[PDB]
RNA sequence: ACCAAGGGUUCCAGUCCAACGUUAAUCGGGGCUGGGUGAGUCGACCCCUAAGGCGAGGCCGAAAGGCGUAGUCGAUGGGAAAAUGGUUAAUAUUCCAUUACUUCUGUGUAAUGCGAUGAGAGGACGGAGAAGGCUAAAUCAGCCUGGCGUUGGUUGUCCAGGUGAAAGGAUGUAGGCAUGUAUCUUAGGCAAAUCCGGGGUACUCUAUGCUGAGAUCUGAAAGUGGUUGAUGCCAUGCUUCCAGGAAAAGUCUCUAAGCUUCAGUUACACAGGAAUCGUACCCGAAACCGACACAGGUGGUCAGGUCGAGUAGACCAAGGCGCUUGAGAGAACUCUGCUGAAGGAACUAGGCAAAAUGGUACCGUAACUUCGGGAGAAGGUACGCUGUUGUUGGUGAUUGAGCUGACGACAGCCGCAGAAACCAGGCCGCUGCAACUGUUUAUUAAAAACAUAGCACUCUGCAAACACGAAAGUGGACGUAUAGGGUGUGAUGCCUGCCCGGUGCUGGAAGGUUAAUUGAUGGGGUUA
RNA sequence: GGGUAAGUUCCGACCUGCACGAAUGGCAUAAUGAUGGCGGCGCUGUCUCCAGCAGAGGCUCAGUGAAAUCGAAAUCGCUG
RNA sequence: GCGGG
RNA sequence: CGCAACCA
């Protein structure tokens, strides 16, 4: 059986990093709302 | 003409092919070709917005002269070649400064014909004038609509209009559709019918073949469910309502020309 | 056996056995303590661009924001160069030995036009099919070394092992492609050009050039010949067909501006440089995705011997393993197999499941047909080993020796059986549906359902109809009525009757009715 | 009417079409189909009717060691 | 509430 | 008999 996860190190990045959290409104809130709750890993 | 293939597979039963021997076999002038990406019916959004559209072989796109604004300088058709983007063959003319262009083919254009522009070119099949120096009764195409855009009209594989005559500074015109238009007479257009004229006693045979020219499966709406189409629904076949479209656009002879800007150029319509 | 992805120390050594390991463990991919990844040539970075993203100005939008020009990113594609042996417990095209190659700087020596953000060439590219010439590889013979066999024989027409060194350098062959050359000229190439393109002549076609495998030479105890022979090289070639088959830089030609005896350019010698990051280990896997040391999934590369058409199959090579609970017993019953008297579908909803057929050559084959088919229709005969006698194909030492491929007859011998095991179509008659190849309910439905080539109706004159968007804009389409969209039917043959009253659609326009707007009149309230 | 010893299925006709019918197409049609129905030849453990044998379990010994369930139990038959 | 016949 | 008109 082929599972859903396939892991592709650039894809994690290109979709779920730093940069592209960073480059839209919803995604500073993302990353404003995990230092408010005290995450010890912003991102992926 | 047309070739019709033996019966040795189920798929080359019905294989009707239009054969021309004039043709070119080789490859296209390279100065004068560029490179043409499939879209899938796909625009900015990355939405579908044409159905039925997607894969086919590989085209480049020939750059062709519509315009022909090479006044007095006279030609000599090289060679006639396939083109992948539309219907009807081209044509590769050296002009005598040793320029080369590509032009729609007229009929009877074979390699070695001479062509000309301008309002002072010879009548002859392939040369380009304007509408203003033209004997009435001529066949064209290739006709100008806006002056100085290049041909619009009567430009697929066997197509021309008839110029049934000039009128204050109108040119009254009779297009393959029926339709009698009026045109300005600043307008060029070139004398005589377009080239290949056989293309529609092609029999493609299998469905394959239908896919290699980009063209995906279209899926009747009475066969869907009511979600997907005002068609879809119950049980065996039945189709109680009237043909519409699956945005709910009648499909049997109503009108869906709204553009009050032109009609004053229409002189008869199609249908009368 | 080896790469990519993914993992992240699992790699190696010493030491320990609580927990972990479906049992014990002295062992371990477990615990603890140390060690281990060496590059101008491999890869990444780097230069270049595809789809796509972002996008100074700009257009659009209550805000938030959307799109897009110049640009700038983005490989899965293009762009320099290294081979053969040895060494570690663990790294090696990286260390060492020998022999190379690429590309930059300096300092010099001789020459003299160099020069783009411009123009041109090139890079530059499809499917299928073969024929030829090679090489890798395999195999036999010769040659060197060793042997003389627990049991008949084995000094030979015996047995075993070994024995064919690369990149690079010099030469230039088979094959492939284009007719080439001077002079005059020139409505083109964003302006110029000596260059590309177009014209005028004259001389040429066993002429000019280009490219390109291999072999030979060199590297360099035995170390030589044959046969077979690629999926590799020539080959980004040749033939053929229609569905007509990326871009940009590196590179080459030419001048513009710009200095102008300087700089730059190119020929050589000497002297130096080529940074940074990755490199251990796991790959149909106990280390990756599946909660597990999980019978599942996971892209690419290599892949020997006998027989064989074969990468199928049986048995073996190199290499790797016996799959982390065992020991006994040999009850019913369950699973997976093998054989079975006489009968042969009587079983059952149903021949479900099993049994059966099976290769090569030759003979032979019905209705019907769209003339291709049906058809491997159906059915039949031969096939092992030994000997003798015939034709032929390839290669080719000194015309043709040696080795090798295909086909015949005769004669004999053995068994129940010669296609020997493994491997390997069951077939025929009547009939409904759908023409056919194809698609579908991931995980109870593969079909008569969906699609299809062909057929018809209708819309659409181009700033097209149509669709997506709030708009800007985008697809349709760099298309133009032999084109594009919607709808029904569904190859082909013969065909497709009657009804316009109902609902739609198309056309018509004299009358009736009817909105905002307009406000003629009339009535009232207040008081001089 | 045919096929079987015997045929609610099958094939061929009849027409009394509850309630066929001509592009939600009608009637056929070579070839094709892991498509629906029916009949044959071969072959058989499908069956009459099961027997023997081989491997893996079952069972016994040693080691490790679950599951769903569960108000509590001192948890028999028959007739009411 | 407008025109009918 | 057609067109247009009520929100106890
Ligand atoms: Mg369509
Ligand atoms: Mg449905
Ligand atoms: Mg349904
Ligand atoms: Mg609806
Ligand atoms: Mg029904
Ligand atoms: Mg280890
Ligand atoms: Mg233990
Ligand atoms: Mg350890
Ligand atoms: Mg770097
Ligand atoms: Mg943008
Ligand atoms: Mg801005
Ligand atoms: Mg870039
Ligand atoms: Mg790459
Ligand atoms: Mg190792
Ligand atoms: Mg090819
Ligand atoms: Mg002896
Ligand atoms: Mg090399
Ligand atoms: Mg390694
Ligand atoms: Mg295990
Ligand atoms: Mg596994
Ligand atoms: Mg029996
Ligand atoms: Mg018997
Ligand atoms: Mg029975
Ligand atoms: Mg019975
Ligand atoms: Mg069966
Ligand atoms: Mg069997
Ligand atoms: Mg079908
Ligand atoms: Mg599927
Ligand atoms: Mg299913
Ligand atoms: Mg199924
Ligand atoms: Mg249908
Ligand atoms: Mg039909
Ligand atoms: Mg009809
Ligand atoms: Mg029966
Ligand atoms: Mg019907
Ligand atoms: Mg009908
Ligand atoms: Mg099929
Ligand atoms: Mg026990």
């Amino acid at each position: 059986m082929k599972r859903t996860f396939q892991p592709s190190e650039l894809k994690r990045k290109r979709v779920h990093g730093f940069r592209a959290r960073m480059a839209t409104k919803a995604g500073r809130q993302v990353l404003a709302r995990r230092r408010a709750k005290g995450r010890h890993s912003l991102t992926v | 003409p047309i070739q019709k293939c033996k019966p040795t597979s189920p798929g080359r039963r019905f294989v009707e092919k239009v054969v021309h021997d004039h043709l070119h076999k080789g490859a296209p002038y390279a100065p004068l070709v560029e490179a043409k990406k499939r879209t899938g019916g796909r625009n900015n959004n990355g939405h579908i917005t044409t159905r039925h559209v997607g894969g086919g072989h590989k085209q480049h796109y020939r750059i062709v002269d519509f315009k022909r604004n090479k006044d007095g300088v006279p030609a000599v058709v090289e060679r006639i070649e396939y083109d992948p983007s539309r219907t009807a063959h081209i044509a590769l003319l050296k002009y005598a400064d040793g320029e080369r262009r590509y032009i729609i083919a007229p009929k009877g254009l074979r390699a070695g014909d001479k062509v000309q522009s301008g309002n002072d070119a010879p009548i002859r099949p392939g040369n380009c004038l304007p509408l203003r120096n033209m004997p009435i009764g001529s066949t064209l195409h290739n006709v100008e609509l806006k002056i100085g855009k290049g041909a619009q009209l009567a430009r697929s594989a066997g197509a021309s209009v008839q110029l049934l005559g000039r009128d204050g500074s109108y040119a009254i015109i009779r297009l393959r559709s029926g339709e009698m238009r009026k045109v300005h007479v600043e307008c060029r257009a070139v004398i005589g019918e377009v080239s290949n004229q056989e293309n529609n006693l092609r029999s493609l045979g299998k469905a394959g073949a239908a896919r290699w020219r980009g063209v995906r499966p279209t899926v009747r709406g009475m066969a869907m469910n009511p979600i997907d189409h005002p068609h879809g629904g119950g049980e065996g076949r039945n189709k109680g309502i009237q043909p519409v479209s699956p945005w709910g656009q009648k499909a049997k002879g109503y009108k869906t020309r709204t553009n009050k800007r032109t009609t004053k150029m229409i002189i008869r319509d199609r249908r009368v």
